[PDB]
């Protein structure tokens, strides 16, 4: 019930440094166009933290050694909603079917675009300032 | 001070920059750069004769 | 003045983690204030429209401990943060 | 043995910031009149913390994706007493 | 005087969390003293009439760690707390 990309050697691996795009499908446009060597289709369970099995029929010196993968896209169909997750570990099972553990990158999934600015009455702690607001909390800083 | 004036005004604070006047005779004046709103202007108050 | 290097360590620190605001009850400053990255760290209370309550509990708390919002991928693997700046 | 509302995108999710009404049924009046897309009827166990199963027969792109729910009302009948609860997680089956 | 912003950070802080009273053995001040929200934080000992003893243990201890009683829902998602005030 869902198509899956499996991004290789990604920068996103601090569960707390993210990238930000003016709007959702501008990032789906981003991600949907950079790949190195693998995308597939399956389906998967949930409860984070969760697992997705996957396999590689074409091998000679592969088996596990899909290796550098650490981030992935899933889009459920039909639903066509997208959700990104970190791949935390790739425990292997046999000489071609390795099993992936996953955890949702909520920060990339939901926060995209001009959302968080709409939020009112939140106690903030630390942010970066607009030039106006800078001049205001300036004597402070 | 080799500070970029366009976006480093928040760096005029005493643990990054310090200003002191002296007459080289022990009369001194310490200055805390976090308190000058925009300009380090020195004026004086002299009485003579 | 402090050493050129140390001046950058500070420049960096600020450019990386923003500044300290003790603003309870306030609208977030703009998320794209900066040119390289924006820091953003905030306690409750908020919900985002139409999000699995489970996933919210993460966002709500992932942001309580701050999150760096980079603007360009290139900036994530070059020493560019020293030149973060407003507009 | 109990009718249930399932409120969507609610402000009540700090287990410690609340709203306050001069009197009970003035808040039941409040809550019983704001909904976005779902109310039903079932019954449920107890011991916090506890679970309530629920389903959605009308789907094409729903399945789980009731999504934004985070707070709910229950009123037991007959008893007609009301009790509100946070919904902490929606694990799907 | 302190910065206008900092003056609000304090204004907010008080308006949000009330003031510190070391009153053992005292009747709660009114719960609707304020216009936007009331803070209320208290140690034992009390029971509310006819409440599942289990649920009490929660109330008793949830209030030991304080609870903000907002008065309007609109005030919970607007930056209005800065204007909290008595009557």
């Amino acid at each position: 019930l869902s198509k899956i990309k499996l991004f290789y050697n990604t920068p996103f691996n601090n569960m707390q440094n993210t990238l930000h795009f003016n709007s959702n499908e501008e990032r789906d446009a981003y991600f949907n166009s950079k790949f190195d060597v693998h995308e597939f289709t399956s389906t998967f369970n949930y409860r984070g933290v969760l697992r997705v099995t996957i396999d590689l029929v074409s091998d000679r010196s592969c088996f596990e050694q899909l290796m550098g993968v650490n981030y992935c896209q899933v889009q459920y169909i039909q639903s066509n909603r997208v959700e990104y997750l970190f791949v935390t570990d790739i425990q292997q099972l046999n000489d071609k079917v390795c099993e992936l553990s996953l955890v949702p990158d909520v920060v990339m999934t939901y926060t995209q675009g001009n959302v968080l600015n709409t939020l009112n009455n939140v106690n903030v702690i630390r942010q970066h300032y607009t030039q106006t607001e800078y001049e205001q909390n300036l004597e402070q800083i | 001070l080799g500070l970029n004036p366009i976006n480093d005004k928040h760096l005029l604070r005493p643990n990054i920059v310090t200003a002191e006047l002296t007459d080289y005779a022990g009369n001194r004046l310490p200055i805390d750069l976090s308190l000058i709103e925009t300009n380090l202007e020195f004026d004086s108050f002299v009485t003579m004769g | 003045r402090i050493s050129q290097d140390e001046l950058n360590n500070v420049k960096k620190y600020y450019n990386m983690f923003g500044y300290e605001c003790n603003d309870y009850s306030t609208k977030l400053s703009d998320i794209t204030s900066m040119s390289i990255c924006n820091w953003v760290q905030f306690k409750g209370i908020w919900t985002l429209p139409n999000v699995d309550t489970g996933h919210m509990n993460m966002l709500r708390a992932l942001f309580e401990a701050g999150v760096r919002l980079w603007h360009k991928e290139s900036d994530m693997i070059n020493n560019t943060v020293v030149n973060n700046v407003i507009i």
